[PDB]
RNA sequence: UGCCCACCCGGUCAUAGUGAGCGGGUAACACCCGGACUCGUUUCGAACCCGGAAGUUAAGCCGCUCACGUCAGAGGGGCCGUGGGAUCCGAGAGGGCCCGCAGCCUCUCUGAGCUGGGAUGG
RNA sequence: UGGGGCGGCACUCCCGCGAAAAGAUAACACGGGAGCCCAAAGGUCGGCUCAGGCGGUACAGAACGCCGCCGUAGAGCGCAAG
RNA sequence: AGGCAGCUCGCGGGGUAGAGUGACAGAUCGGGGGCUCCAGGCGCCUGGGGCUUCCGGUCUAACUCCGAACCCACGAG
């Protein structure tokens, strides 16, 4: 049979959390560095913000921020040859580096 | 003296009658209460659901009225003489709790009657407490109290041998 | 604690002091902020800005440079006494450089009439712009109007309101009844500098 | 002065936690005294809110000791994997060698709160 | 379509595993679901803490109401699984 | 006028082999202590059942308090 193509699918896993980081979100310090454009950051997924959460074949990249759209960020990415823009709320992100 | 902050106090002599059911006893019942204490009962909503026994989620079940300082100890020197040996060394609890239960209400050294509302049965529950307890029941700040500071049994009896005369 | 399932909150969340699901929001908004705390003998006020490694404070006041400033005689805790607090804060604050603030209540019960929207139409009036609904305090408890009112009913139980404080046995005339009018003269001495 | 010790706002979010027992305050932090007024309890000035100040170190809070928890370092013990290679072994399952990397659990011992911004005390 | 037929639907969609710790990946492989329901089961603001157990209370009983102690979730969150 | 099929260093992502079971969910073999009922024998003894506690043992494609080799994104060389 095959599989389903959900939006999250196959990541029973990948949207786990560690018995020491769960709970409404944790780290506030994250979330007072305003990124600039030019800036480098990586896609983490937060399993526990459900607003502007980006699909699992993007965790882990590593962006390059181009502009700001509201409160959440325009971030361009590779994928293979292609490049791809993602519009990621800040709980979604770590600086890289 | 920090014996002054260990003292024993008395605080929330509270009456509760649970009839079991919602309607055509409650306010009779809300009637009773509301002279032998007089102050304004509340319903009390039962808890889950059991199907049977005839309670139900939300459904207004018993009434209870809590009395305080100054009141809360004119009122237990009225119902005491009706049960002055119904009081026993295993009522009492480990914290500073004691409760008995009034079997007929007519049965006070009162000025009780027989209307045609009828009788029902009541009881009491008597919580001892020592200065500082606020700790655990304020909003801001709030903590827990070890069980040095808490009140131990034996004392508890001496509180209502004292300035109540009680038997056992 | 148990063992390797247990998890622990956040520390100011287990002395019972921080609120963080509002404090969340402040940090995604980027709010500076104007605190307005108090305790059981004064009242404090600190105007705060957000850093990675702890908050910076921009502006502070306290109630105990009330009495070594300016004269104040009365209750440090009081309703007159949240205004004044107030008033000082936002003067520190405006002349510091921020023109518009954010108020932030803490663990508090907003009532109205009460000594926290006290103290935050205390800053209004000094010329810091903080977002308030109309259901702020009442004008006749910023003076204390009402402080007086329960003095001026001495006649019965014989005993005025102001019994002397811990030092104040020879040192402070407490006069309750004069209230409102000792505090427009700490008003103004504040006012001008 | 001083530096560090509480307090207000925090960052890190158990090496920081939980329980028990003890130590410490003429200020600060609290318990504490009372309700006319703003406000309030589907009853209760208990809680919230307002006004106060006699009393206390007994609670909270801070520090110390001991039990368990947690993170490491060292030591004894149990289990054990893997990327590349060969007309290597073996009927196969599997195994050995060459070049390249490690890991998990359990006992025993030894430690265990750091830190940014502002008004009281030493 | 392990010839076709009969059967089933692996013929549209969702969850786990297969799947080899990035991505992609097949089987008439395995374990199952959807084709709706709700004017609140939706929006916001405030207060509160759940399952389970222990001590004391008339009818009261393992399981009615009241007074206390513990409880990292062992509950609940319309419906499968995560 | 730059490009990346390869490597190194830096900085990050992951839950596989293994390993555990008192860390969740299921399975699974024995012993000691305490409580209770039933049956048999002369208050005691023996057997069965249920709960609790302590000690050891066996497992997991649809278990995880843990966790390699390895693979991958980006920057510089």
């Amino acid at each position: 049979v095959a599989r389903s193509k959900g939006y999250r699918s196959k990541t029973r896993k990948l949207l786990e959390k560690k018995v020491r980081e769960k709970g409404a979100i944790p780290k506030l310090s994250l979330l007072m560095h305003d990124y600039s454009q030019g800036e480098y950051v990586v896609v983490k997924i937060n399993p526990s913000i459900h607003k502007g959460m980006p699909h699992r074949r993007y965790h882990g990249k590593v962006g390059l921020v181009v502009g700001k759209r509201g409160k959440a960020y325009e971030v361009k990415v590779n994928i293979g040859d292609k490049e791809r823009v993602l519009i990621v709320r800040p709980e979604h992100l770590i600086p890289f580096n | 003296k920090e014996n002054v902050m260990r003292r024993v106090v008395l605080d929330k002599v509270t009456v509760n009658i649970g009839v079991g059911e919602s309607g055509e006893r409650l306010q009779k019942a809300y009637q009773l209460v509301q002279e032998l204490t007089g102050v304004k009962p509340v319903y009390t909503k039962g808890r889950k659901s059991i199907r049977e026994f005839g309670v139900r989620k939300g459904a207004p079940i018993g009434v209870k009225a809590t009395l305080r300082r100054q009141a809360a100890v004119e009122f237990l020197k009225k119902v005491l003489p009706a049960v002055n040996f119904r009081l026993k060394q295993s009522s009492f609890d480990n914290y500073g709790n004691v409760s008995f239960g009034i079997a007929e209400h007519v049965l006070i050294p009162g000025t009780r009657y027989d209307p045609e509302i009828g009788i029902f049965g009541m009881d009491v529950a008597i919580t001892l407490v020592r200065p500082g307890y606020r700790t655990m029941k304020r909003k801001r700040k709030k903590a827990s109290i070890p069980r040095r500071h808490r009140v131990t049994k034996e004392e508890a009896i001496n509180f209502m041998k004292e300035n109540f005369n009680v038997t056992i | 604690t148990q063992g390797p399932n247990y998890r622990i909150k956040f520390r100011r969340r287990r002395e019972g002091k921080t609120d963080y699901y509002t404090r969340y929001t402040y940090v995604i908004n980027n709010a500076i902020r104007f605190v307005p705390r108090l305790t059981n003998k004064y009242v404090i006020v600190s105007v705060s800005k957000f850093d990675q490694k702890g908050d910076i404070m921009i502006a502070y006041a306290h109630s105990i440079e009330l009495v070594k400033k300016y004269g104040w005689k009365g209750d440090t805790n009081n309703t007159p006494a949240a205004y004044l607090t107030g008033y000082l804060a936002g003067l520190r604050a405006v002349k510091s450089g921020v023109k518009a603030a954010v108020s932030d209540i803490g663990l508090f019960v907003p009532v109205k009439g009460g000594r926290i929207f006290a103290v935050i139409k205390g800053a209004i009036d000094a010329g810091l712009k903080v977002p308030v609904g109309d259901l702020g305090k009442l004008k006749d408890r910023v003076n204390g109007s009402h402080i007086s009112a329960y003095a001026q009913k001495l006649k019965n139980e014989n005993q005025e309101l102001y019994n002397k404080l811990f030092s104040s046995y020879i040192q402070r005339g407490l006069d309750p009844v004069l209230l409102p009018q000792h505090f427009e003269e700490v008003l103004n001495k504040i006012k001008e500098n």
